[PDB]
């Protein structure tokens, strides 16, 4: 009996800032108790103002960011601009529901830069139940990065703490360590970490080591 | 058992020039009686019946779309159909439903419409006709049917005889039938005339 | 009122207008010729230059359609490279169906039966270009094919199409070619080509040359440009 | 092709649709058939066309056709339009009962049959149905029934009508004879002699069938040479 | 194919300076059967990109058939351009995604070796349409067995010459041999460089069986 | 199947399939609606001895709360009337409530426009009067014609004689005329007796709110003559 | 005889010819794009008083910012108006956005010239104007039966465009308020119009930055008059 | 008459009636040029209320200018964009724009030869940059195209032609600013003696080596006309 | 999940609670689980996110070019009969929808239950979701047509409270809507933890 599927590991993270947006993921491509390889990112970006991070079953990842690329470019060509962070977080909503009876075993996260220049985080189920948020984890480690995210960016559970607006030089502190944490602990993430910073000026990347076990 | 969720019995017999139907009255779903006076006999000629036992919802389509078939043959080539020509026309109309049929298993009694010689019939569920010259029989209680009419049927049976025959086959086999009976109507079918009767049976 | 409007009518003397019309489109073309030699087929074509703004290159009137297979044509240019397609999908099925190279003669054949095709309806119009095709292997050795918008398919040791048809194979005739190889072939279909240029009415033109034999091992190349320049300043010098 | 098309359904600069008013053409050079509508029953009378004295005669009738238990029709016109249409009266009689298990009331089949007639006027680029229909029959709303249907997909109800050859000038003495609400099968059999016997006298150029109910039960039934010839002598009397 | 019938093991890929070298034994095992041991399951697509699959044999020989025909057709133009290994590692991962999504895969994983403008490549496409580029790769028990070798001296010195990458993937192809019961002791391997594609073949490996008297 | 182009552009912009439409409207009997205070009428011409009254009539009712007439083809009339018929149950069944009679002319009206721009058909030959209620209780009256262009009026005409009658009703459509239920009925019975000459040979039908259409009799008829 | 797709000697489609010809038996409609938004006003042309003026509707919402005005053939125009209403809410529901006025007259000009031998067997013989606002503000388009569109400053469509346009010419200007365009096409309209205007026989509608498209009502055309 | 009403009619002089009348159309549409370096190709468009579109984007190596039917042009622009869309999907690479031209062309032949059917009304001019460099295609009505080292098309071309044959030995060598002037020189022939290039007319579009795809309108054609 | 809603004489009140799950997993606590359909249709999200955010988007769709086409707003019967006939299409296939559909038309207020297994119902009050049962035991106590708008807040925040504190699948923060003549408000959104402090 064949399966369309297969698991193929990844862990993905963006969080909001007032005038930015990181989106960061692992390096590794997985499948059972092998690596595939150590330099495979999930981000990928879509324009000068919005990045997509893409974990699960690698096959789908491939063709569902070939299908936005193409959206991307049949859009420009009919409305004459490039589409908004927000536009393309509610396409990929119809994109993923087109396959209800046979979903895209994906998790996405949308980040970047909304029409007024402030972060926007979009994250997704495979089937295309979407919301913007402030902070999100996606894929296999997600249950390990999510509730220090909560606690530390979030002040969830603390008290007689100032509610700071978060700068980018924390959230990149944040960002590294939780990959750092997560590389103990989850056998699907490590190799390096890959960060996107979606600001004004464009986006930048930055590269972590990560554990190679 | 998809035939045995209504119950339901039918015979015909072979007489000298005339022929017989019976059929119970039971209308039920598996263990329920529902009514006591379920038509399974329909005329198709003056003197030509089928009668149907199986899936109660089959029964009548059969009946319904086999008379749709027999009033455009008989429009077309202004004539009474032969009963050969009947039990042809009802196994292609099973037959065409090969790969998901009707769930009844119809019996024809009749004489020519022209000779009065009698002919009865039975087919399968797909449409295998067979014809004898005795009896046949369709329905939840086949081997109770089969019994009766091998020990009592004798060839060359008046109309009165031929009654008595065919209602103490139906009546007896019936009986040992959990799912048949609530009662059997017979038809005589002879050259000038068809008697139909209601017999006094039980009710459990 | 008119005979000549479909080619689903026949004319009272049994003839079909529009295939002879659009034969006429043929005619008025300019010359390609097909020559087959000792060990191969060479195509020449006299390309007419309508406009200086074009690329040297531009409007091949020579066509690979497989890989042993070249095609030269005459005739409405667009209609002519759907027949290049036609060609190229009969010589891909045939691969696909039998697994090995489509023989010539079977190419030629079926896209014959093709362009029949577009002489029987009133819903479709007769293709407006005859066609060489030409090849080689050492099996079948060289073969050459000319179609014509009826649909008529017939080899030859030499073929003109064009509106110098019959001036082209008064040159051809004069050649043993049987004897020749490719080299000097492409010199003498240079030549032909000069020969039956009107310079006095057409002003401008390319000389376009192709081949298929042992030197090219079986495949259908386009003449090098060297060996083409030889060819054009030989048959310069031959019309002194 | 645009050349080779007749256009079969398009309108005339004055609104009219020339295939339907040629076919109404046809009909007119067609036999003459009359049907009488009255307390007991109701009647169709024809001209049979067929009066070669070497015919056989095998069927029951010639332009009387038996559509169901409750209705008969004839007709006037293009005789091989008519085998197509009858034919498909049939079908639609026996899809009605199928459906509803009762018999098709009289006017829902002659509108069934019109329907198809008035597609072809409308769409597809055919030749309309040459064929004028009366039909007889009866039910349980409207009792004894006399419908006519022309090529367009037109019909209408009548006590007594006639389509065919001469068929004006039958209408004419309809008007003057037809007693309206008083007519009895007798008297409109007498009547459908007088109309056939102006506009047209012998047994084998006439075809006579009644439809009347016995029992609870709808009779069809063609009139025997024997009383044919009975009705004529009836009639020269007078 | 919903069920492989004719299969080949492991195909090996690294890349090296100017070039990349893919291995392959030549067996169709009909389940635990060696059937057909001479056969080959490395193809040569165009001048600067060569192929090798594992997996149903038949489905590899309609891949080839295809493929074969689309570069036939591409020369034909002789527009000067010409397929890259990527486009052509681009295509087979559309190929192997569309038919895995009609629940009718073509039952292979395949690795593309290619050399194009100066760059080394080698990429990955399995019968799910999973892809990506690795300096080496190793499908079935060589994921397992030669995979582990393979990127220990990648780890040590990332850029290898020809001979080194040629000795490593002999030194694999013998592990193979040892330990995976499907291979056998007769395979081709091909290069690509800019001078274009070679397949060599039949090799063999020595080995030893000392630890027989152990 | 058929795909012939039968309405076509003409020189100046003219459609003459639709223009000649027009003209076997102009060949049918004459129809006059009058909308009132509360009851909308209609009216119509009719052609004769020994037919049935019943079957031709050119007033029918398309749901509970609409009705029509027509004049033109009467073969295309009973197509249009039995495509509007299902369109009213198919509303029922999606909106679950009655049709108005705006959306019911709006569907009228663009199936006669389909058939002026679809190929292999000629266009219906029928213009329509649509009288009804609305849910608030607010009279309307609706004319469609083969072009399936559509307005509202206060009162109209279509069929023979339409241009004369429209003339008569523009001077005597007033709030005195349709002040009360008798004096809407008799306008419309005025209206066609200056073209009708006649008085016997009319058919008319009354719709009240709520009350389902009430076609008269002829001795009811006779009253107002 | 002559087939839909054919072309004449000098390069033009007959239907498409006959089409923009059709224009020019509608009634005349006015567009004006400022900076403060886009104003729509078209000539109802009443034929009877007996006839609703506010069953003559002219100038349609296609979505909250867009609003359209059309000349010609008006029951061709419906079907477009349709096309234009699903593409605005197509577009919403994919993109979670308002979709541009241009996106909208490109959407509905693809339906043109699609004809051709139950499909389209002819042009549309309507003219649209598309008046609205986006983000790149106030914005009037105009299209015509051959599919081309363009934006327009000013423009009017109809039997009397050519008198319209010239007056249009004379008295645009870029720094023009809405107050005085609605004005200005007033004063065209009324002098371009057979009957004397009021405040029944024409349609008025307006998109603003501020505002959604507001149709005025009659007190408020009361007032501009 | 008889021969001049259907694509599938011969006339007796072996031509196409319709095809020809379909080239017709494209001489009623305004005046486009382009040429190319060996570096760039770039398109010039005089524009016929706001001044008409001409130069759409296809991919971001492919742009067009359009002659003709604007209906036609949008059709076969769709199309176009189309074959660079499934070019991009399956082989993740630019569509070579020869391969496009020959997709043009066969597309546009099927029309030609089918009764009910007619030639598409408008020509183009395609620029591009792939593999093979520069390149500056035309495609006609009659389906047929061309390789082109300049060309015209539209109304009152024929002069624009002149000017483009007169200077193109040096078009090769120029660098972008000068390649554009010796475009905008070109289209300026086809104008009437006392009409000037304007800002409100002028429609630019550039492919090269490194520089996707660009139009350039209104206040961005501005610093092009400056150096004339 | 929690969502309530009921008719009284001042509209319908609409709460939800504001979690999703994936698995025992908690994937976010701050899911908007009415759905703005138009200003003046609400919608409710309960079984499959996506199911629910889909369809009813497409229903809001529809309702939309209704209301162009007709110049009328849709009643709420129709509205929630479109949304019926549009799944119903799909039974056996594995959509998971319990929607109410709450609005004020011609009829006066309006609230209907549709559900992906075809059901279509109108009523005074419902609830829906894994947390239902424990809204209707506080609901059904409290409920009284004649509620003032003030008793209502208070006892649809009380009821999913309540919803959230027994069942593990609900929780986050309580949001509160009424629909009114002209049209819905937002009236409040409270978190769980601080509605923990104010009822004890
Ligand atoms: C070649 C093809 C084309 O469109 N033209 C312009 C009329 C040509 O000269
Ligand atoms: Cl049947
Ligand atoms: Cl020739
Ligand atoms: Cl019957
Ligand atoms: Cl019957
Ligand atoms: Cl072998
Ligand atoms: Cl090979
Ligand atoms: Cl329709
Ligand atoms: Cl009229
Ligand atoms: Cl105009
Ligand atoms: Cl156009
Ligand atoms: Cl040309
Ligand atoms: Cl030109
Ligand atoms: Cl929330
Ligand atoms: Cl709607
Ligand atoms: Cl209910
Ligand atoms: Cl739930
Ligand atoms: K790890
Ligand atoms: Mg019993
Ligand atoms: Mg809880």
């Amino acid at each position: 009996r064949f399966s369309p599927y297969v698991f193929n590991g990844g862990t993905i993270l963006a969080i909001a800032g007032e005038d930015f947006a990181i989106v960061a993921s692992d390096t590794r491509l997985s499948e059972g108790f092998s690596i595939h390889t150590r330099d495979s990112p999930k981000c990928y970006k879509l324009t000068d103002k919005t990045v997509i991070g893409c974990s699960g079953f690698h096959g789908d990842c491939l063709t569902l960011t070939k299908i936005i690329e193409a959206r991307l470019k049949m859009y420009k060509h009919s409305n004459n601009k490039a589409m908004t962070t927000g536009a393309i977080a509610a396409m990929l909503s119809t994109i993923l529901y087109s396959r209800r009876f046979f979903p895209y075993y994906v998790y996405n996260i949308i980040g970047g830069l909304d029409e007024e220049g402030k972060g926007a985080v979009y994250s997704f189920d495979p089937v295309g139940s979407y919301q913007r948020d402030s902070f999100k984890a996606g894929g296999s480690a997600s249950a390990m990065l999510q509730p220090l995210l909560d606690n530390q960016v979030g002040f969830k559970n603390m008290q007689n703490v100032e509610h700071v607006p978060l700068s980018l030089d924390r959230a990149m502190r944040l960002v590294k360590d939780v990959f750092i944490s997560a590389a103990e602990r989850d056998v699907y993430t490590g190799d390096a970490l890959r960060i996107c910073i979606v600001t004004k000026e464009g986006i930048r990347e930055e590269t972590v080591s990560l554990r190679k076990d | 058992s998809i035939m045995s969720y209504n119950g339901g019995a039918v015979m015909a017999m072979k007489g000298k020039n005339c022929v017989a139907i019976a059929a119970d009255r039971r209308f039920g779903i598996q263990a329920q009686m529902v009514t006591t006076d379920f038509q399974k006999i329909f005329p198709m000629g003056d003197r030509l019946y089928i009668g149907l036992a199986g899936l109660a919802t089959d029964v009548q389509t059969v009946a319904q779309r086999l008379k749709f078939r027999l009033n455009l043959y008989e429009l077309k080539e202004g004539r009474q159909i032969k009963p050969y020509t009947l039990m042809s026309m009802v196994a292609n109309l099973l037959y065409e439903k090969r790969f998901g049929p009707y769930y009844t298993e119809p019996v024809i009694a009749g004489l020519d419409p022209k000779t009065f010689k009698p002919f009865i019939c039975s087919l399968d569920l797909i449409g295998c006709p067979m014809v004898t010259d005795d009896f046949v029989v369709s329905g939840t209680c086949a081997e109770q049917m089969y019994g009766m009419c091998e020990s009592l049927w004798e060839p060359n049976m008046d109309p009165d005889h031929l009654f008595e025959t065919i209602s103490q086959a139906m009546l007896n086999a019936v009986d040992r039938d959990a799912v048949s009976g609530m009662g059997v109507i017979v038809h005589i079918i002879e050259k000038d005339k068809i008697t139909t009767r209601t017999l006094k049976a039980r009710m459990d | 009122t008119g005979y000549d409007l479909s080619a689903s009518t026949f004319s009272p003397d049994g003839r079909v207008f529009q295939v002879e019309y659009a034969m006429k489109a043929v005619e008025n073309s300019s010359t390609a010729i097909g020559i087959r030699c000792k060990d191969g087929v060479v195509f020449g074509v006299e390309k007419l230059v309508l406009s200086k703004l074009y690329e040297e290159g531009s409007n091949k009137r020579l066509f690979n359609v497989d890989r042993h297979v070249g095609m030269a044509v005459a005739g409405l240019l667009a209609d002519a490279r759907s027949l290049a397609d036609i060609a190229r999908e009969e010589a891909s099925n045939f691969r696909s169906n039998f697994g090995y190279n489509i023989p010539l003669k079977h190419l030629a054949d079926r896209v014959a039966m093709y362009v029949h095709a577009y002489t029987l309806y009133s819903a479709v119009r007769p293709f407006g270009c005859s066609f060489m095709l030409g090849s080689y292997s050492v099996n079948d050795g060289a073969q050459l094919y000319m179609i014509d918008p009826s649909g008529v398919s017939y080899g030859y040791w030499g073929c003109a199409i064009g509106k110098a048809r019959q001036a082209a194979k008064t040159e051809i005739e004069k050649l043993q070619m049987k004897e020749m190889t490719c080299r000097d072939i492409v010199k003498e279909v240079a030549k032909i080509i000069y020969i039956v240029h009107d310079e006095v009415k057409d002003k401008a033109f390319e000389l376009e040359l192709s081949w298929v034999g042992e030197l090219t091992n079986g495949r259908h190349e386009i003449v090098p440009k060297d060996i083409r320049e030889e060819a054009e300043k030989y048959a310069k010098e031959s019309l002194k | 092709s645009r050349r080779y098309d007749s256009r079969t359904t398009i309108f005339s600069p004055e609104g009219r649709l020339y295939q339907v008013e040629y076919a109404m053409e046809a009909i007119g050079h067609a036999g003459t058939c009359l049907g009488i509508l009255a307390n007991d029953g109701v009647l169709l009378a024809a001209e049979r066309r067929n009066i070669h004295k070497l015919l056989d005669e095998v069927f029951f009738s010639e332009k009387i056709y038996k559509l169901n238990e409750d209705m008969a029709c004839s007709v006037a016109g293009i005789t091989s339009d008519a085998n197509v249409l009858t034919n498909e009266l049939r079908l639609i009689a026996q899809r009605y009962l199928l459906q509803y298990q009762e018999p098709i009331p009289c006017e829902q089949l002659v509108t069934a049959l019109c329907d198809i007639k008035q597609a072809y006027t409308q769409f597809g680029g055919k030749r309309p149905f040459g064929v004028s229909l009366l039909y007889i029959g009866w039910d349980k709303h409207y009792g004894f029934q006399l419908y006519q249907s022309d090529p367009s997909g037109n019909y209408g109800g009548w006590k007594a009508t006639c389509i065919g050859n001469n068929s004006a000038a039958a209408v004419s003495m309809l008007k003057q004879d037809y007693k309206e609400g008083e007519m009895t099968l007798k008297s409109a059999l007498a009547l459908a002699i007088k109309v056939l016997n102006k506009t047209m006298l012998s047994a084998e150029k006439v075809e006579i069938a009644t439809l009347t109910r016995e029992n609870g039960k709808t009779v069809i039934r063609v009139l025997k040479q024997k009383e044919v010839e009975q009705l004529i002598k009836k009639h020269e009397e007078e | 194919t919903q069920n492989p019938m004719v299969t080949g093991t492991s195909v090996l890929g690294v890349k090296f300076e100017g070039g990349v070298v893919i291995a392959a034994d030549m067996l169709g095992s009909y389940g635990s059967l060696a059937r057909f041991r001479n056969i080959s399951r490395i193809m040569r697509v165009n001048n600067s990109t060569m192929l090798g699959a594992s997996g149903d044999y038949a489905d590899f020989q309609y891949l080839k058939q295809v493929l074969g025909q689309m570069v036939i057709d591409e020369e034909l133009l002789g527009d000067g351009h010409s397929y890259s290994p990527r486009a052509i590692h681009s295509w087979l991962t559309r190929a192997m995604y569309s038919r895995r999504s009609k629940m009718n895969p073509l039952w292979n994983t395949m690795v593309i070796g290619g050399y194009a403008d100066g760059e080394s490549f080698l990429g990955y496409v399995d019968m799910l349409g999973v892809a990506y580029e690795a300096p080496s790769l190793a499908t079935g028990y060589g994921a397992y067995l030669a995979q582990p070798l393979l990127r220990e001296v990648l780890e040590k010195q990332p850029v290898l010459s020809q001979t080194e990458a040629r000795d490593l993937v002999e030194r694999c192809m013998r592990v193979l041999y040892y330990r995976d019961a499907r291979s056998y002791n007769r395979f081709q391997i091909a290069t690509v460089t800019e001078k274009g594609v070679e397949i060599e073949g039949p090799l063999s490996t020595e080995t030893n069986w000392d630890i027989a008297h152990m | 199947s058929y795909d012939r182009a039968i309405t076509v552009f003409s020189p100046d912009g003219h459609l003459f399939q639709v223009e000649y439409a027009q003209e076997a409207v102009k060949k049918g009997s004459t129809a006059v609606g009058v909308r009132g205070r509360d009851i909308v009428v209609l009216g119509v011409e009719k052609k004769a001895k020994l037919q049935d009254e019943r079957t031709v009539r050119k007033i029918c009712a398309l749901d509970d709360n609409v009705c029509m007439a027509f004049a033109g083809l009467t073969a295309d009339a009973r197509i249009v009337i039995n495509r509007a018929r299902v369109e009213c149950q198919s509303h029922r069944l999606t909106v679950e409530d009655p049709v108005t009679v705006e959306y019911i002319t709006r569907y009228i009206a663009s199936l006669k426009q389909r058939y002026t721009q679809s190929n292999g058909r000629r266009p219906f030959g029928i213009s329509a009067l649509i009288v009804g209620f609305d849910f608030d209780g607010t009279p309307r009256l609706y004319q469609t014609d083969p072009s399936g262009t559509y307005h509202a009026w206060k009162a109209n005409a279509i069929g023979r004689g339409a241009k004369s009658v429209r003339e008569f009703l523009e001077k005597n459509y007033t709030d005195e005329a349709i002040e009360t239920d008798d004096l809407t009925i008799k306008l419309v019975i005025k209206a066609l007796l200056e073209v009708v000459q006649g008085g016997k040979n009319i058919e008319l039908a009354v719709m009240r709110r709520d009350q389902s259409l009430k076609i008269l009799n002829p001795e009811e008829i006779e009253k107002y003559v | 005889d002559r087939g839909v797709n054919t072309f004449s000697p000098e390069g033009r489609l007959f239907q498409v010819e006959y089409a923009i010809e059709a224009i020019k038996l509608g009634s005349t409609a006015i567009g004006i794009q400022t900076s403060e938004g886009v104003c729509l006003a078209v000539e109802k042309r009443i034929t009877s008083p007996l006839m609703e003026p506010s069953s003559i509707e002219k100038i349609v919402e296609i979505d909250a910012h867009i609003g359209c005005a059309m000349s010609g053939l008006i029951a061709d125009a419906k079907t477009l108006i349709d096309k234009a209403r699903v593409e605005t809410q197509n577009h919403w529901f994919t993109y979670n956005e308002t979709m541009t006025v241009e996106s909208v007259t490109q959407a509905v000009s693809n339906l043109a010239l699609q004809f051709g031998e139950g499909a389209m067997s002819r042009p549309f013989g309507v003219a649209l104007l598309f008046g609205g606002v986006d983000e790149k503000g106030p914005q009037l388009f105009h299209m015509d039966p051959s599919g081309t569109f363009v934006q327009c400053d000013a423009r009017a469509i109809g039997s009397a465009s050519e008198g319209a346009q010239s007056s249009l010419q004379e008295v645009y200007h870029k720094s023009m308020t809405l107050k005085e365009a609605i004005k200005s096409s007033l004063i065209i309209l009324k002098q371009v119009m057979e009957e004397k205007l009021n405040a029944t026989n024409i349609e008025l509608a307006t998109v603003q930055p501020g505002q959604n498209f507001h149709m005025f009502t009659k007190e408020e055309l009361e007032e501009v008059i | 008459n008889q021969y001049d009403n259907d694509v599938t009619v011969w006339s007796p002089q072996g031509r196409i009636h319709q095809i020809e009348y379909a080239m017709e159309a494209v001489k009623q549409g305004s005046a486009t040029v382009g040429l190319k370096s060996k570096t760039h190709a770039v398109l010039v468009a005089l524009k016929r209320a706001a001044h008409q579109k001409k130069i759409l984007h296809v991919d971001n190596h492919i742009g067009i200018s359009i002659a003709g039917l604007t209906a036609d042009a949008r059709l076969l622009c769709n199309f176009m964009r189309q074959e660079c869309l499934d070019s991009r999907f399956v082989f993740d690479r630019p569509l070579p724009v020869s391969r496009l031209v020959s997709l043009i062309g066969s597309k546009t032949q099927i029309p030609t030869q089918r009764y009910g059917r007619r030639p598409y009304g408008v020509g183009l001019l395609i620029a591009g940059y792939d593999d093979m460099g520069p390149h500056i295609f035309q495609t006609c009505p009659s389906a047929n195209y061309f390789d082109c080292r300049a060309m015209s098309i539209g109304a009152r071309s024929q002069s624009a032609r002149t000017y483009l044959e007169r200077h193109m030995s040096e078009f090769m060598e120029c660098n972008l600013n000068e390649l554009v002037k010796h475009g905008l020189r070109a289209l300026r022939e086809t104008l009437p003696a006392e009409q000037d290039l304007t800002t409100k007319n002028v429609s630019i579009g550039i492919v090269g080596k490194d520089l996707e795809f660009t139009i350039y309108d209104d206040d961005d054609v501005s610093p092009f006309l400056e150096g004339l | 999940t929690t969502t309530l809603a009921f008719k009284f004489r001042h509209g319908v009140i609409v709460a939800a609670d504001s979690r999703a799950t994936a698995g025992a997993y908690i994937a976010s606590q701050t899911v908007k689980k009415v759905i703005e359909i138009n200003p003046y249709l609400l919608g409710t999200m309960a079984g499959g996110a996506a199911d629910c955010s889909f369809w009813e988007r497409l229903l809001a769709r529809q309702c939309r070019i209704y209301e162009l086409r007709n110049k009328e707003r849709i009643s709420v019967a129709a509205a929630s009969k479109l949304l019926a006939n549009m799944v119903y299409q799909y039974k056996g296939m594995g959509l998971s929808m319990g929607t109410m559909i709450c609005g004020w038309d011609k009829r006066g207020p309006g609230l209907y239950y549709v559900d992906s297994e075809g059901n279509r119902i109108s009523g005074a009050t419902f609830s829906v979701g894994s947390g239902s049962v424990y809204a209707y035991g506080v609901m059904d106590r409290g409920y009284s047509y004649d509620l003032e708008v003030e008793q209502a807040y208070d006892l649809a925040r009380r009821a999913i409270y309540q919803a959230t504190y027994r069942d593990a699948y609900s929780g986050g923060a309580v949001n509160l809507y009424h629909v009114r003549e002209d049209g819905w408000i937002r009236v409040s959104s409270d978190n769980v933890a601080d509605l923990h402090e104010k009822y004890s």
